[PDB]
């Protein structure tokens, strides 16, 4: 009957990719064909922030603007002050092998975690004034890639042992678990409505999950190695994913198919973190070759190049507002772009 | 106005404050020196860390030679992809490579893994540290025949011994042969690549060795003089 | 999608000969150093030849290392493995598979209980 | 007693400071900022190169009013505070730069010999502290002709300026004082820090024989062109004092000797030109960090 | 039994799959683009902005 199965499953595959090349009526670039192109980007940096001693893996924005958070291989996490460049809080972590940091959006707590797979909240209004460690969340049996917050009371975590797992926080136990990669899970990002989310995983795969049922809807394949950064939207209804292939790619979700594709012949290597704008116009990209670039999503021709950094760009990030870009790589300095 | 200089001023010694930590503890973070310990089940890599010791999943030594601190550590809480968490260890001093001589259906993979090291990316500017354990039973295994090293390797049969050996006391010269032959089927992969960025120092271990601890310091202290020696404009 | 697929196999005696053809679909055919890994009852996954991007560069293990051939084809994005003179040691399934970055002179996991890029694999028997 | 020549002396000095003008100048200003950037590092060592190249500079800066010296060739038209502070400069600044040799030397071997030692020695507030003490040290050693009058009286000033044909009183013991402890103490440390990093080199398991034989050549060539450099004017400095505490009233010796002395302290101006080059150019590196400038 | 299973489980999901509601490439690439030229005026990394507004001067 295995034979039989995979007989069925062929069948299946076949009448899949049908529908797809149904779906897939016209280019996206017939479309935006006319459109001005976004001409030269030319930031400066405004801002540069030291004090880190080893090389930084993530960063996250407060919401407010003002606030940051960063963390290092050293084995610590600092607050800044971006608008006046002083440091708000420093934390040492008792694990120096951090992957990840996130900001709670009321702004009182704050996650980290990495290769102890385990998942760390930090107060930071504790009525004596101190940060302090308020929850530990275990159960994973690999490291820790990316973890996002919903509310004050739920987060969400990724992990290399290719599963997904939502948290609620005040008891300290899974409420839901997604399963179905086959590689390691790299990032992941949450709707603008907190009601569904993407994840990309070392399989050169993506899958799209809703958080309350607890079920894949879709899975997109198009790329030829692991994918390793993944964001959304301001929209709600497509994703960005670079890859080790050196080539960027943007994924829909109501047409189940790959729509636009960045490359070029000098790039070899791959990219490491992607992030978009507000107006949705600009995709900015970290790579291996010690900068980043800024294509144009709807054109895809590069039109900015950010230089500076003297090692790995290894994470990026954008204000809710649109008015900063911070830089974090492996030199030990975060830069402030505007 | 009056609130904003009001809170300028506590933010300001705030920022004193953390930068005066964050000095004493680069202080600290400059002056040791960080190992990652590779190897294979079979080999025991553990009962080495273990000596050196008595002299969350991932497991860490301390150790203290000379007044100089070494800090060791141990992935084993993971699966067996390890194309991804393995890029942390990029700015280590060295890598300790615990290499299984015995078994010789289980050298082709050491030596893949060693050739794969070898040649990352993000791993070329970091020195390895190659152990060469079970001696014993490789002498065992020689010694009392009923299994045949040219079988798994051919090229075993027209291989003479160089000059530049120093055999142990007493010894046979098979055993020396063999033994030899392993190390330089690992280090002729080792010298085909890496323009004077990385050295591999191969060594032979046993499991009631006791000198592991100074030969790492020693290693250490050639890998940190040719790092000054670059650094000081000597070249 | 990325697709590997074995052909070939079949039942050979002592001292006979069978070439396996490994056919690829879903992505650049040269930028990717090429392995053979076979899998024998009662064992894990071994490793047994492999072959560089362009085919200058070519690696045997000692126990086959004077019998079996191995070739690449870009034209027809082919891997061929000629094969001669076997021995009650060769029954096994035969999977071909693919380096996981590309313009890189190795790569780590080729050989493991779960591998993305690999093929279903084909037996051949002695 | 005997006529010596007084102005004689006029042909290859003018030339020879007018070369060290035209050539050690921008160089000198490039090892300057290549020795700022190292410092942005934070590397000990370039805070030592960096005070090297001002030293040297100063040195230049004073040159062309001693080319005039040899224009007017008479009767120093400028006046005599233009002796107390420029004369003291120009028979300064060498030990200055001999100091600072030394101490790069020092450094070089507290590195290469001791890698994992010595942590607190090695760090930019240390190099600040110890280049203000040598600067202060020497300044105020040196600083005799400055403060008084009548130590000034026995270097001449009455025309011809820093000069004196018959020397007498303390001249002489000054002299050997500054062959005996401004030139051999240091050259003996240069010498004895060389020779402990090659021999810790010869001991490095992981460099070629290409590499060792580079660095021996380079720090040949390191202790070499200074003794070649500076040997002559203070050979003739110890003998000429020796021997006149030997017979004051031979005066034939001062004749034999008069037009050596004077080229070897045209020939001592060289270390100027030398140390740029051969701590900045030469290596490749620094070639290429040249380049990044 | 155990990969008979998994592959059941494999085809129950992928029939699941096999169902969804799809809509041409077209129309999502129009929203995509009304959507990004809806809000260009409000993004300053694409518009500049005047130098007293900005916190970063």
């Amino acid at each position: 009957e295995l034979d039989q199965l995979r007989q069925e499953a062929e069948q299946l595959k076949n009448q899949i990719r049908d529908a797809r090349k149904a779906c897939a009526d016209a280019t996206l670039s017939q479309i935006t064909n006319n459109i001005d192109p976004v001409g030269r980007i030319q930031m400066r940096t405004r801002r540069t922030l030291r004090g880190h001693l080893a090389k930084i893996y993530a960063m996250h924005w407060g919401t407010d603007s003002r606030l940051l958070v960063s963390a290092s291989q050293d084995g610590k996490l600092i607050i800044w002050d971006s608008y006046t460049t002083n440091k708000v809080h420093a934390i040492p972590l008792r694990s120096s092998w951090v992957m990840t940091c996130a900001y709670a959006p009321s702004g009182n707590y704050v996650a980290c975690g990495g290769l102890d797979n385990i998942c760390s909240i930090y107060n930071l209004k504790t009525r004596e004034g101190n940060v302090r460690v308020s929850r530990e969340l275990a159960g994973h049996t690999g490291y820790l890639s990316c973890c996002r917050f919903l509310d004050d009371n739920q987060i969400v975590t990724s992990s290399g042992d290719t599963t997904c797992a939502l948290w609620d926080i005040e008891t300290g136990q899974q409420t839901t678990t997604f399963t179905g990669h086959t590689g390691d899970v790299m990032s992941l990002s949450l709707a603008p409505d907190t009601r569904l989310f993407v994840s990309g995983a070392c399989d050169a795969s993506a899958k799209l999950w809703d958080v309350r049922e607890g079920m894949c809807r879709q899975t997109f394949t198009g790329h030829e190695s692991d994918i390793n950064a993944i964001c959304f939207f301001p929209n709600g209804n497509a994703f960005a994913t670079g890859s080790d292939d050196a080539t960027c790619r943007l994924f829909d979700l109501r047409a189940d198919q790959e729509l636009m594709t960045y490359s070029h012949d000098n790039i070899i290597c791959g990219i490491t973190s992607v992030s978009f704008s507000k107006s949705g116009r600009l995709l900015l990209a970290g790579y291996d070759d010690f900068n980043c670039n800024v294509w144009d999503a709807l054109k895809a021709d590069r039109a900015g190049v950010l230089a500076g950094h003297d090692n790995r760009v290894s994470c990026l990030g954008v204000t809710d507002d649109g008015m900063a870009v911070a830089t974090g790589s492996w030199d030990s300095f975060l830069k402030i772009w505007n | 106005t009056e609130d904003q200089r009001n809170e300028e001023k506590a933010q300001r010694e705030a920022n004193k404050k953390i930068e005066k930590q964050l000095q004493k503890d680069k202080q600290v973070y400059r002056a040791t020196h960080r190992l990652l310990l590779l190897g294979a089940d079979n080999s025991g890599k553990s009962t080495i860390v273990k000596q050196m010791r008595i002299l969350s999943g991932i497991f860490e030594t301390k150790f203290q030679v000379d007044k100089v601190n070494f800090h060791m550590f141990d992935v084993g809480g993971q699966r067996d992809e390890r194309r991804k968490w393995i890029q942390c260890f990029n700015d280590v001093t060295a890598i300790i490579f615990v290499v299984d001589s015995s078994d010789y259906n289980r050298l082709q993979e050491a030596l893949n893994l060693f050739k794969s090291i070898w040649n990352n990316r993000w791993l070329r500017t970091i020195s390895v540290i190659l152990f060469l354990n079970k001696q014993d039973l490789l002498a065992e295994k020689v010694l009392a025949g009923k299994s045949k090293i040219e079988d798994y390797f051919p090229e075993f049969a027209r291989y003479t011994t160089p000059e530049d050996a120093t055999p142990e006391p007493g010894e046979d010269p098979r055993v020396t042969r063999a033994k030899y032959f392993i190390r330089d089927e690992f280090l002729r992969i080792s010298t085909a690549s890496g323009d004077g960025r990385h050295y591999c120092y191969p060594h032979f271990t046993c499991a009631v060795d006791t000198e592991n601890a100074r030969r790492i310091f020693n290693d250490c202290k050639d890998i940190i003089l040719q790092m000054n020696l670059r650094e000081y404009n000597l070249v | 999608q990325v697709q590997l697929q074995e052909s070939g196999g079949g039942l050979v005696q002592p001292g006979g000969s069978l070439r396996l053809s490994c056919a690829a679909s879903g992505f650049t055919f040269s930028n990717y150093k090429m392995n053979w890994v076979r899998q024998a009852p009662g064992k894990g996954l071994e490793w047994v030849s492999d072959i560089s991007q362009s085919g200058a560069s070519i690696s045997y293990t000692g126990s086959v290392k004077g019998r079996f051939t191995i070739s690449r084809d870009n034209a027809k994005n082919t891997l061929y493995l000629q094969m001669n003179s076997l021995k009650p040691e060769d029954t096994a399934v035969y999977y071909c598979a693919r380096c996981p970055a590309p313009f890189t002179r190795d790569c780590f996991d080729v050989t493991s209980t779960t591998y993305a890029y690999r093929g279903q694999g084909t037996q051949v028997t002695v | 007693g005997c006529h010596v020549d007084s102005r004689v002396d006029h042909l290859f000095p003018p030339s020879l400071y007018i070369f060290v003008i035209g050539v050690g100048l921008p160089t000198n200003c490039l090892a300057l900022w290549a020795a700022y950037r190292q410092v942005q590092q934070r590397n000990e060592l370039g805070v030592y190169l960096m005070n090297l190249s001002i030293a040297d500079l100063l040195y230049i800066c004073t040159l062309p009013l001693w080319v005039d010296y040899f224009l007017h060739h008479d009767n120093w038209i400028h006046g005599p505070g233009s002796c107390k502070l420029f004369g003291f400069i120009f028979y300064t600044n060498i030990y200055i730069s001999i100091a600072f040799l030394c101490c790069i030397s020092v450094d070089r071997y507290l590195a290469v010999a001791h890698p994992l030692r010595f942590a607190r020695l090695r760090r930019v507030k240390t190099a600040v502290a110890v280049s203000s003490v040598v600067w202060a040290t020497e300044l105020g050693a040196n600083s005799a002709p400055l403060f008084h009058d009548e130590l000034f009286r026995d270097r001449y000033n009455h025309t011809f300026c820093f000069e004196k044909f018959p020397m007498e009183g303390w001249v002489a013991w000054m002299n050997l004082y500054r062959v005996f402890v401004g030139f051999l103490f240091p050259w003996a440390l240069m010498l004895l820090s060389y020779r402990g990093i090659l021999r810790a080199v010869r001991g490095s398991v992981s460099t070629e024989r290409q590499e060792k034989a580079k660095i021996k050549r380079l720090a040949l060539s390191l202790i070499a062109i200074v003794l070649v450099c500076f040997a002559p004017y203070h050979v003739l400095l110890l003998s000429r004092s020796a021997i006149y505490l030997g017979r004051p009233w031979d005066c034939g010796f001062e004749e034999r000797v008069f037009s050596a002395y004077h080229s070897s302290l045209a020939f001592t101006s060289l270390n100027c030109v030398a140390d740029p080059i051969l701590y900045c150019l030469v290596n490749e590196g620094a070639r290429s960090d040249v380049a990044k400038a | 039994t155990a990969s008979i299973a998994q592959a059941r489980k494999l085809v129950e999901q992928l029939k699941m799959e096999a169902n969804i509601d799809r809509i041409k490439v077209s129309k999502a690439a129009a929203d995509l683009m009304a959507y990004c030229e809806a809000h260009a005026k409000e993004d300053p990394l694409l518009t500049p902005v005047p130098a007293s507004e900005n916190p970063f001067r």
